[PDB]
């Protein structure tokens, strides 16, 4: 889990 | 009564704080809101018509680098006059005072604003990069850059109001690499949505999270990954985590404490 994202 | 809901007891948090040997403080944009730097949660997440998460992406930079550079240039120029607030100062002063006692404080920040540095924090992990660094898309070199304006074509550009026209600067006139005559297109040295955080930084983050005995999670929405999973990892080892935010988040119920309100009020109280 190194990748930047937004949740929801 | 079994289900733990977070406590709002400042006295119980301060009992842990008095004894803690290694404190991790994770921050997002809310720790800079009281310096006049808006977060991206509401109206401050818009620049012209775009939401900020739609500009901080390598797909926007590949297909419209002038637009993405106008947005970063706006931010750089606005940030130059901004000052540390009481929250950033509490964080910095806490590190200095505890360091004299052989106790460790480290700041893991989502922010690229450098205001924790300006405030006096020494142990700082800037996990998303810096507003004041560039990276060359050709040779990979990373450099500090505080120049106002970063390149001549960006002088007077970046205005944020909807209806402002794009500068449409030819790519050759955007910031270029000066290292060993390279000439490549520079980008901000900022981790964008869809990109991987630096592995070396993540390994340091994992070491701090594994070893800490108290964690504060300050001014973050806890919806930006992977950063959102840092404080829950600490809480799930049974270590107390205290959230400082003006509102509850999707992570709040995982934590031992929730102190609701502006962190420039609650941090000085908690870290005294
Ligand atoms: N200062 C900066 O470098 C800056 C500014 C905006 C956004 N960003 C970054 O862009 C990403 C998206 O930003 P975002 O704002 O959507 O998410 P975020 O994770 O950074 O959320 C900001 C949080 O701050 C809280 N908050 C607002 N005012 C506060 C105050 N005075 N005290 C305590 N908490 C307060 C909000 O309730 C929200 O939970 C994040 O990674 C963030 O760090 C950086
Ligand atoms: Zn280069």
């Amino acid at each position: 889990t190194a990748r930047k994202s937004t949740g929801g | 009564s079994f289900t733990a809901r977070p406590s709002s007891s400042m006295a119980d948090f301060r009992k842990f704080f008095a004894k803690a040997k290694h404190i991790v403080i994770i921050s997002g944009a809310g720790v800079s809101a009281e310096s006049g730097v808006p977060t991206f949660r509401g109206a401050g997440g818009y620049w012209r018509k775009w939401q900020a998460q739609d500009l901080a992406t390598p797909l926007a930079f590949a297909h419209n680098p002038s637009r993405v550079w106008e947005f970063y240039h706006y931010r750089r120029e606005v940030m130059g006059s901004k000052e540390p607030n009481a929250g950033h100062r509490a964080i910095a002063e806490c590190e200095t005072r505890l360091g004299k006692q052989g106790r460790r404080v480290v700041v893991i920040t989502q922010n690229i604003d450098e205001l924790h540095r300006k405030a006096g924090t020494k142990n700082l992990l800037e996990i998303h990069g810096s507003l004041f660094k560039t990276r060359c898309t050709s040779c990979g070199v990373v450099a500090e850059n505080y120049k106002s304006p970063i390149c001549p074509a960006l002088s007077g550009k970046g205005a944020p109001e909807p209806g402002t026209q794009d500068a449409s600067i030819p790519v050759e006139k955007l910031p270029r690499c000066e290292e060993a005559g390279c000439g490549g297109l520079l980008r901000p040295h900022v981790v964008w949505f869809g990109e991987n955080l630096d592995p070396a930084i993540l390994e340091e983050v994992d070491r701090e999270l594994a070893h800490c005995d108290l964690c504060l999670v300050v001014g973050t929405s806890s919806v930006v990954y992977p950063a959102a999973m840092f404080a829950p990892q600490v809480a799930a080892r049974g270590v107390p985590v205290a959230e400082f935010n003006t509102e509850t988040t999707p992570a709040t119920n995982r934590f031992r404490f929730h102190f609701q309100g502006p962190c420039g009020t609650t941090l000085p109280e908690a870290l005294a």
